[PDB]
């Protein structure tokens, strides 16, 4: 059955349990900006 | 290419010397000496600098502080000597030939004493030239009178010489002599107490080790000023595109926010 109209989906479901783990890429640990910061010794650009 | 085995393939083409011919070159170079001495007194001229016009004249313009002109000049100006002089010319002569013809002879020694000086911060080439240099000292120092073989005296001159190059020119940051003695000594102790007492030692037993004066700061202090620089280019991580100078950011010039 749909949750938002009770209404069912039209055809039967492929329903049962499965094992799923938590991968250590996280977004946390991912997600970075930048505005202005340190720069390069000799080219005097951007640090990576 | 390979220049250590084109250099010791002309260290061979001179070939070695007998005590007979060693004492004979040693003498004819002490004669020399004498003959150089004799004329400049006589001439009331430097000795050094009648020794050099000498010794230019004995290679030849192949060797180009002196004009030609000058060296010329005074080249005729020796010529008005009547006799019982232009021998001191001739002496002095053989003797600069002597000098030359015993350090060919001999640059195998240095040689042999340099090659257990190799993996201290000079290439095995840099501690030749210096041990030449050394064995040019010696050469100029050199006393047969004594009948001590040349390479008794000859040793230690080139052992200083290396020596020397070694304390002077293996660090990019020079560090003087004493100081570099002291690194070593301090280095030794620290050995010995290591092996003595079965682990690394702790600061208080090398200053203990050392003597009086010596303290657990001064040791650390030593071995802080004894550290010396790593490259901005060591590869960092293990895919080579990492440097070490990727890390290391400017302090000098201010940052836009600052400047604003």
């Amino acid at each position: 059955y749909d949750g938002r109209t009770g209404e069912p989906i039209e055809g039967p479901i492929v329903v049962g349990q499965m094992f799923i783990m938590k991968l250590y890429h996280m977004v946390e640990d991912k997600m970075h900006a930048r505005s202005t910061g340190p720069y390069s010794l000799i080219t005097q650009q951007p640090l990576g | 290419s390979d220049p250590v085995r084109q250099y010791l393939h002309e260290i061979g083409q001179v070939p070695l010397l007998t005590l007979e011919e060693e004492v004979e070159l040693a003498r004819k170079v002490e004669e020399g000496m004498e003959a150089i001495k004799k004329l400049s007194e006589i001439t009331g001229l430097d000795p050094d600098l009648i020794r050099e016009v000498v010794r230019a004249k004995i290679l030849g313009s192949a060797r180009v502080t002196l004009d030609p002109k000058t060296v010329e000049e005074i080249d005729q100006k020796l010529k008005s000597l009547p006799k019982e002089h232009k021998r001191y010319l001739h002496i002095a002569r053989e003797g600069e030939a002597a000098r030359q013809h015993l350090i060919e002879a001999n640059l195998r020694l240095v040689v042999s004493i340099a090659k257990k000086y190799t993996g201290r911060g000079l290439s095995f080439l840099d501690l030749i030239q210096e041990g030449n240099q050394g064995l040019i000292r010696a050469v100029e120092k050199f006393e047969y009178k004594r009948r001590f073989k040349f390479s008794t005296y000859a040793t230690w001159w080139i052992r200083q010489a290396i020596n020397r190059a070694i304390a002077d020119q293996a660090r990019t940051i020079r560090i003087p002599v004493h100081m570099v003695e002291t690194i070593n000594k301090l280095s030794r102790t620290a050995r010995q107490l290591q092996q003595e007492l079965g682990r690394e030692p702790t600061y208080e037993e090398i200053a203990e080790a050392m003597g009086p004066g010596w303290d657990a700061k001064r040791v650390e202090e030593t071995l802080k000023i004894a550290q010396e620089p790593v490259s901005l280019e060591t590869p960092i991580g293990d895919e080579k595109d990492s440097f070490y100078g990727d890390f290391i950011p400017d302090e000098h010039l201010p940052s836009p926010v600052d400047a604003a």
